[PDB]
């Protein structure tokens, strides 16, 4: 089960920035 | 092996410009080592695996408060970075999350020439936090250390988690684990009194 984690931290390198701009596409 | 050289190349010329200590190059160097030998990584995206081993490196001495302030390579790939990053984070860890009691001071955390402003501000900003319970994956206390390291930030304070992980004596990756679901979308832990010194607004990875 332990290798089955990767893609949780893939939100918090890629969707951080993506999301973040989210509130701020403007 | 060709992404090996090449990685290596990358994180050194980054390393260097940002002025990083060797506790950064060793680290990567050594983690690379290990991540490039892995029968999924083939070595899909150099620049996200290298990137990857490069913020476990500065997790805990070399982060410049933000991973903003260095993230000038993650910026390509960053699916990738964080795939690879939680592969090697379950690897090796510190093992300092069996205290997180002492903390209950906190003056101590702020021996580091770190001025009272931050102090307070950090109480405000865990208050918001434990009255919600935004993070229960440890205890209230785990979350005031993580405050003041998110105070410190806002306040325009490089500081590393080293600090709090060996000379506070709390936990280190006890201040990633409250740093995780604490933000719904934006660091929504400032009450009132938070002015919020540095307004970046977007402040993502720490």
């Amino acid at each position: 089960y332990g290798a089955l984690d990767m893609a949780d931290f893939e939100f918090e390198q890629m969707f951080t920035d993506a999301l973040g701009i989210d509130e701020y596409g403007g | 092996s060709r992404a090996m050289m090449n990685a290596f190349k990358e994180i050194t010329t980054m390393a260097d410009r940002i002025n990083l200590p060797r506790n950064i190059v060793d680290r990567t160097n050594n983690l690379f080592k290990q991540v490039y030998e892995q029968k999924s990584l083939k070595g899909r995206a150099n620049d996200a695996i290298a990137s990857a081993c490069l913020y476990i490196a500065c997790r805990q001495e070399g982060v410049p408060r933000t991973f903003k302030e260095i993230c000038a390579v993650s910026r390509i790939s960053k699916k990738e970075i964080g795939r690879c990053f939680k592969l090697i984070l379950k690897a090796l860890e510190t093992s300092v999350d069996l205290i997180t009691t002492g903390d209950f001071m906190s003056r101590f955390c702020s021996n580091l020439c770190l001025p009272k402003q931050v102090q307070m501000a950090a109480t405000h900003i865990a208050r918001k936090a434990v009255e919600l319970d935004l993070v229960p994956g440890r205890s209230p206390i785990s979350v005031a250390a993580a405050a003041i390291y998110m105070a410190s930030q806002a306040s325009a304070e490089k500081r590393t988690q080293k600090e709090i992980g060996d000379i506070a004596g709390v936990a280190d990756v006890t201040i990633r684990q409250s740093y995780r679901l604490i933000y719904p979308r934006a660091p929504d832990l400032f009450p009132t009194d938070f002015k919020f010194d540095t307004p970046v607004d977007k402040l993502p990875q720490l």
